[PDB]
DNA sequence: TACAGATTTTATGTTTAGATCTTTTATGCTTGCTTTTCAAA
DNA sequence: TTTGAAAAGCAAGCATAAAAGATCTAAACATAAAATCTGTA
């Protein structure tokens, strides 16, 4: 589930039943009924921008209202469940996994991987060397290079 | 009101309108074992009516 | 007192009475007080004199 | 983990309270009798309790109604003394409507809000009695229009003392506007909790010549002339009469007890009573007794704790100067109860006198003093030698008596709260008991009394760091790595006691733990909201 | 039943509220929608605002000069060239791409826009690359920001849903439906920062739908400022709109030369038939008469604009005004009404451009009465005295007061003080304030001049300058009394 | 299918409860000088 | 009976907490037309 594409963050919960459900339609308004929902079961639930569950303008305390019911309910007992939430550093207890930003050989291993379906790689490599340093550092996004390579 | 409710309502008119640093001056009347002096109290009265 | 309004706070609305910063004062006029007083023979005016 | 969460719902796995007396020699049938005895006698007390509370509100509904129903002014009525919790019911006039309009201080945050809530209340009152209009002061101009017939309009302003005074003069000057029809009359209700002249210096001068074209003071509060405290003290005693004693003592604290309270003295009169009625019939083995079918179940410890009573002392050394004695002392009647009901009759028929507390009265008969309280009056000079009782001393009184000289009552109902947590965290010995730590207990205080002395003997502004010193230098440095290394199996905690600043870490870690502990307790705060520097003491003990 | 308020005025649009990833009941269900006849979009209004003329109305030579020079591309090629490049590799190649634009206004990103659209369809009408939907959203034209997701979804499927079912819909189109079965779609955002809420959940929504492997969805967004997502967006929009962003220059004047030109090819420096009789001039009693415009007047408006801004609109504008006040003055010297050689030569341009750079607002002061300049004369005496920009209303009321009294020698403060504080009668007594004291500070308040604050006590309320202390002083010198004292 | 009623969805208005920021005013710290009771002679 | 001397009192200046309120927002409370869902028929 990516997590903008909701009206409210209070109703991620439905938003995991409506993916699990084939049949009744229950009302969940609360991490309880999503619980005895999932108790009589396991389920696993990817949340692609989980900034999007904070509330804004709510005092520091409410505004993680959702997050840690969904992380309390991510660790109960006789319930089955696993939360994987990805989220997005510069735009904001569970296992933490970081993913760093890439460095030059790494995006040199990742252009000649993608251009290895061409019959020819129409770059030359001091060139793709040259984008990945000046693309690279503290802010290692892939998404930079493409578009410099795109645009050379 | 009740008995402590007045003199509740008389000790707040007194903590209100009295400044705290007086306080030891007025109603301080217990003995001393230990060595020590109270406040003397204001050395000259203030005209404001506080 | 608080109830009654004879005592009053900084805090008007969604006031907790158990924080430390929570500071008190009287509202009642002179007069008043002085009913006060002498309802129950106390002499609060030597202690303004 | 539901600890974590704001709430939870628990649903557990799966014939008495009352538990067996006599040193846990009781019969089992004893315990059942005796809890059927405080059911009765607790049944045979609030059945007149709530008989009282209904006939108060009856009476008060009448009063009320009898002010509002005896030109162009409001008809307003001042209830001193009111809480506010009276149901006030309106009069079905013939070709006329009456609504009753409630309003209290958080349904008035400003003038619009309360015209637009009464306009509402009339409207949807009147609609439900006999299309949509807007909620202002037009629908009281055009209610003949719609409805056919006139209006009487009774606000009754809740917790008035609580409101806006500046709203509610507003709101009455508002409401003036509606005297120019014909078919309005208004009516004002005040429940004022403190007194007329407190709102009247909050008022407008214009409003006060307003108010004072019809208006009616009445004084209902619920201590008012002792006419329902001594109701209630009279059924209970008429509960009590014949099987138990009431002690001076006992009454006494019911008098001071209810001298702490004024608008709610009847409450915790009933409490006071029915928590004294609980202790008699949870503790005293002789509670079987007070009814004589049970005459025939007295055994050798029932004679064992019945023998040690003073007036039994000063019964046999009189004359020196047992079950058939203990079973001939039950037919007395005591007949102070009704002595002082014949006094209350008396003086409340014959002399027309009203105004005297039955409490303070049985106090007095208690003590020796009746003739000394009815002095106050100068009218039954006449008559004291009529109305004089000697106190009869009962023997084996002891064993039937509500008293207080344990301090259950003052501990239970009415304790000295925050003096008892002084006492207990200066003291600590009265709580924990004396007897792996036992080298530690006999040596080092619980961490939370240790550092309430360092607290008490320090001054009003104490540093943090020195009030650490002070704290490591009260602790013994070896006996307390010796009990962190006296367990083998905790390897992180083995390493650390090696570190030569063990004791001043651990020491810093009770500390602190104690420290977080007394500023949720609220007896200290840190002076800033980014440093934690200083503290100041919030408590002083005694006090 | 009675309600406790009533809405008697709601208008609900007929929009329904199942998306589209219900309308089938499975992927491998989902038809060709290139084949649907309500998809991708296979004027009720025009008639209404017709009458007839009953009339012949008068064209002078300069009305075809005005209607040459309206808004309504010699210096845009490479720019042109950009666009149309990544928009047709876009196209022809299935792709999803976000296509960055910015500039100031009037330097042409919308017409480039529309052009670069305009030779694509022509490109694709001939099969050189696969049709497309082309889309344009204004977000200045939305009455709700979240209407693009219901004008977009509407422009796609030819369905009226709501807006959170619209989005719902433009999800699952864009992520789910396979390319063999779509259409590619190059959407305008026109006005981005338009589009801007608190949470920018549009923005997220419309540029992380270009990084769907499926969607074949072109953004082409115009903005007015090269750094508005360094500024105002998240570091995740950031990054999906890019690092290669296109910026539209302000235009130099010899391209505001050649817009301008190029709007008098046909005209400038060409014969009219004039007939004099009534001044409506005729393209090739009557004269063959010449029009001009004067290169050196093209050039000095070319100059100032290309200076100030580089607007084609304003340049076009200025050109138009001097036409405008050209025509003026021929229409006054003959009379002709609306029912040699005419030229619009450097003074036309001067006094057009000049028109919009001399400020009224000393003028404006100069002009007002006694009593409000003695207002800003004592405002600007307390403003020296004290050194506040800030001065109590009864400060200046104490000014007036000592200026009226101290200037007591003067002639016309002795004409004047009965009148001020009187009104001039003998039965009025003497005023606190002057008279029109509130006028005319209201009138400084209307007008502009002066900020007052919102307090109820008149002496202690304060009064600011909003204009300039030097256009101030200079307006209060040009009084021959206030000048004096 | 098929229509009538019940429920939901989307949408907007009404009122209360609370957060945040800003400006003005109390409050206490620091330091130097002056009054006043007090432990000792 | 005295006597210096330290505890206590007062003022100027300034940094800083706190009060009052201006401004705003979320959420409870409230209504309502169109779409959608049952649900027998
Ligand atoms: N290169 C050009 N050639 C001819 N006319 C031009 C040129 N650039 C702009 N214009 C004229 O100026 C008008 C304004 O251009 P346009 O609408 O494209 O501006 P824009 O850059 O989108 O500005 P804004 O930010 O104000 O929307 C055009 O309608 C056209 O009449
Ligand atoms: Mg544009």
């Amino acid at each position: 589930i990516n997590c903008i594409s909701l009206g409210e963050p209070s109703s991620i919960f439905q938003k995991i039943f409506d993916s699990f459900q084939d049949g009744p339609t229950l009302q969940i308004k609360n991490m309880q009924h999503l619980q005895k929902f999932l108790e009589p079961y396991t389920f696993v639930v990817v949340l692609d921008e989980m900034d999007r569950l904070l509330h804004a303008n709510t005092s520091e305390t409410q505004s993680v209202r959702t997050i840690l019911e969904l992380f309390l309910l991510a660790k109960l007992p006789t319930v089955s469940f696993v939360l994987i939430g990805m989220a997005n550093s510069l735009d904001m207890l569970p296992q933490t996994i970081v993913f760093q930003p890439y460095t030059a050989e790494q995006m040199y291993e990742i252009v000649i991987q993608k251009m290895s379906s061409l019959p020819t790689i129409i770059f030359q490599p001091m060139a793709i060397k040259f984008a990945a340093k000046k693309c690279a550092g503290n802010t290692g996004d892939l998404r930079k290079l493409f578009d410099v390579l795109r645009g050379s | 009101l009740s008995i402590i409710s007045k003199y509740l309502l008389i000790a707040s008119y007194i903590c209100s309108y009295l400044e705290p640093r007086y306080d030891a001056s007025i109603f301080s009347r217990k003995t001393r074992i230990i060595q020590g002096r109270a406040a003397y109290g204001r050395r000259k009265k203030k005209e404001v009516n506080p | 007192l608080h109830t009654l309004k004879l005592i009053a706070t900084t805090m008007n609305k969604n006031i907790d009475y158990l924080s430390p910063k929570v500071r008190w004062k009287v509202n009642v006029p002179w007069e008043i007080i002085k009913e006060i007083s002498e309802s129950v023979h106390f002499n609060i005016s030597d202690y303004f004199s | 983990a539901d600890a974590q969460r704001s709430h939870y719902t628990v649903y557990p796995s799966l014939h008495i309270p009352f538990v067996k007396l006599l040193s846990g020699k009781e019969s089992e049938v004893n315990v059942e009798k005796r809890w059927e005895l405080y059911h009765q006698l607790h049944s045979h007390f609030h059945d007149q309790v709530d008989h009282i509370i209904d006939n108060i509100e009856a009476d008060l509904k009448a009063e009320i109604s009898d002010l509002l129903y005896s030109r162009r002014c409001f008809n307003t009525i001042f209830l001193l003394g009111s809480d506010s919790t009276t149901k006030i019911e309106l009069k079905d006039e013939s070709s006329r409507y009456n609504v009753l309009i409630e309003l209290t201080p958080k349904e008035s945050p400003n003038v619009r809000m309360m015209l637009r809530r009464s306009m509402y209340k009339l409207y949807s009152a009147a609609d439900a009695e006999e299309n949509d209009v807007s909620y202002d002061l037009s629908l009281v101009e055009n209610f003949k229009r719609l409805f056919g017939k006139d209006l009487a309009m009774v606000f009754n302003f809740k917790d008035v003392d609580s409101i806006n005074f500046n709203t509610l003069d507003n709101f009455i000057i508002l409401l003036k506007s509606a005297f120019k029809y014909d078919h309005v009359k208004i009516s004002l209700i005040f429940n004022i909790n403190t007194n007329l002249s407190n709102i009247e210096k909050n008022l407008r001068q214009s409003t006060i010549r307003l108010l004072k074209r019809n208006y009616h003071k009445l004084d209902v509060s619920s201590n008012k002339g002792f006419k329902y405290g001594n109701q209630i003290f009279q059924s209970f005693l008429d509960t009590v009469d014949g099987k138990l004693n009431l002690s001076d003592r006992f009454v006494e604290f019911i008098l001071s007890k209810m001298a702490n309270n004024t608008n709610h003295n009847l409450q915790l009169l009933t409490k006071m009573l029915d928590y004294s009625l609980m202790s008699y019939f949870f503790q005293n083995a002789f509670s079987v007794f007070i009814d004589p079918v049970n005459v025939d179940f007295l055994n050798d410890d029932y004679l064992k704790i019945l023998s040690r009573c003073p007036t039994f002392m000063f019964f046999v050394e009189g004359l020196i100067k047992l079950e058939e004695f203990f079973v001939e002392f039950l037919v007395r009647e005591n007949p102070i109860n009704g002595h002082a009901k014949f006094v209350a009759r008396f003086l409340e028929e014959e002399l027309n006198i009203t105004n005297f507390n039955l409490i303070e009265l049985y106090h007095n008969l208690l003590i020796g003093k009746l003739d000394s309280y009815l002095d106050r009056w100068s009218a039954c000079k006449e008559y004291k030698d009529r109305l004089h009782f000697e106190p009869i001393d009962t023997i084996f009184q002891e064993l039937f008596t509500l008293d207080n000289r344990s301090g259950l009552l003052t501990q239970s109902i009415f304790p000295s709260y925050k003096s008892n947590i002084e006492d207990n965290l200066l003291s600590w010995e009265q709580v924990l008991p004396s007897l792996l730590s036992g080298d530690l207990d006999k040596i080092m205080a619980p961490v939370l009394g240790q550092l309430f002395k360092l607290y008490r003997e320090a001054n009003m502004t104490i540093n943090i760091y020195d009030f650490y010193i002070a704290f490591r230098e009260t602790l013994p440095k070896e006996e307390i790595l010796n009990f962190i290394r006296k367990d083998p199996s905790n390897t992180k905690l083995l390493e650390l006691a090696e570190t030569p600043d063990a004791f001043d870490k651990v020491a810093l870690i009770l500390f602190m733990q104690a420290i977080f502990a007394f500023e949720n307790m609220g007896l200290i705060k840190f002076q800033s909201t980014k440093s934690y520097d200083l503290v100041e003491k919030c408590v002083w003990r005694g006090i | 039943v009675i309600r406790k308020f009533t809405k008697k005025n709601v208008a609900r649009a007929k929009k329904k509220y199942t998306p589209f990833s219900k309308r089938f009941k499975s992927i491998a269900a989902i038809p060709d929608l290139t084949s649907l006849p309500e998809f991708y979009g296979n004027s009720r209004f025009e008639n209404k605002l017709k009458t007839t003329q009953k009339h012949q109305i008068v064209e002078t030579i300069f009305s075809k000069v005005k209607k040459q020079l309206n808004s309504s591309l010699p210096a845009r090629e490479n720019e042109f060239a950009s666009i149309y490049l990544s928009a047709y590799s876009a196209i022809e190649s299935d792709s999803a791409t976000t296509i960055y634009v910015a500039g100031t206004p009037g330097v042409g990103k919308t017409l480039t826009v529309r052009e670069v659209v305009k030779e694509l369809l022509s490109s694709s009408a001939q099969r050189e690359i696969p049709d497309f939907l082309y889309v344009e959203i204004n977000g200045l034209k939305m009455v709700k920001p979240t209407d693009c997701y219901e004008t977009l979804w509407n422009k796609v499927s030819g369905e009226r849903l709501t807006w959170a079912a619209s989005m719902e819909s433009l999800e699952f189109y864009f992520k789910r439906v396979p390319k063999n079965k779509k259409k590619t779609i190059v959407v305008l955002l026109d006005e981005l920062d338009a589009m801007v809420t608190k949470s920018q959940d549009i923005m997220y929504n419309f540029f992380n739908w270009t990084t769907y492997e499926n969607a074949k969805l072109i953004v082409i967004a115009v903005a007015n400022t090269m750094d508005l997502p360094e500024r105002q967006l998240g570091n995740k929009i950031t990054s999906r709109i890019g690092f290669t962003r296109i910026m539209f220059t302000g235009y130099t004047h010899e391209e505001l030369k050649n817009i301008i030109d190029l709007r008098l090819k046909g005209l400038n420096d060409s014969f009219f038939y004039v007939d004099t009789k009534t001044g409506n001039a005729i393209l090739i009693d009557v004269r063959k008469v010449r029009l001009r415009m004067s290169a050196d007047a093209i050039e000095i408006a070319s100059r100032k604009v290309a200076s100030v801004s580089g607007d084609a609109r304003r340049a076009l504008k200025v050109c138009k005004r001097a036409a405008e006040i050209a025509e003026k003055h021929y229409m006054a010297k003959h009379g002709y009404g609306y029912d040699g050689v005419q030229t619009v030569h450097i003074t036309h341009v001067m006094k057009a451009l000049n028109e919009t750079l001399n400020s009224h607002v000393i003028t404006f002061m100069t002009r007002l009465s006694f009593t409000a300049k003695l207002f800003i004369y004592a405002l600007l005496n307390l403003m020296k005295k004290n050194g506040s920009q800030e001065q109590e209303l009864g400060d200046i009321v104490d000014e007036i007061k000592l200026l009226i009294e101290v200037n007591g020698s003067n002639k016309f403060v002795m004409e004047i003080a009965k009148t001020l504080f009187q009104q001039g009668s003998d039965n009025i007594s003497e005023q606190l304030r002057i008279i029109s004291w509130d006028f005319v500070l209201n009138q400084l308040l209307d007008a502009g001049i002066l900020f007052k604050q919102t307090m109820k006590n008149d002496r202690i309320c304060c009064v600011k300058l909003n204009i300039s202390v030097e256009e101030a002083k200079r307006a209060m010198n040009e009084d021959e009394t206030l000048r004096n004292l």
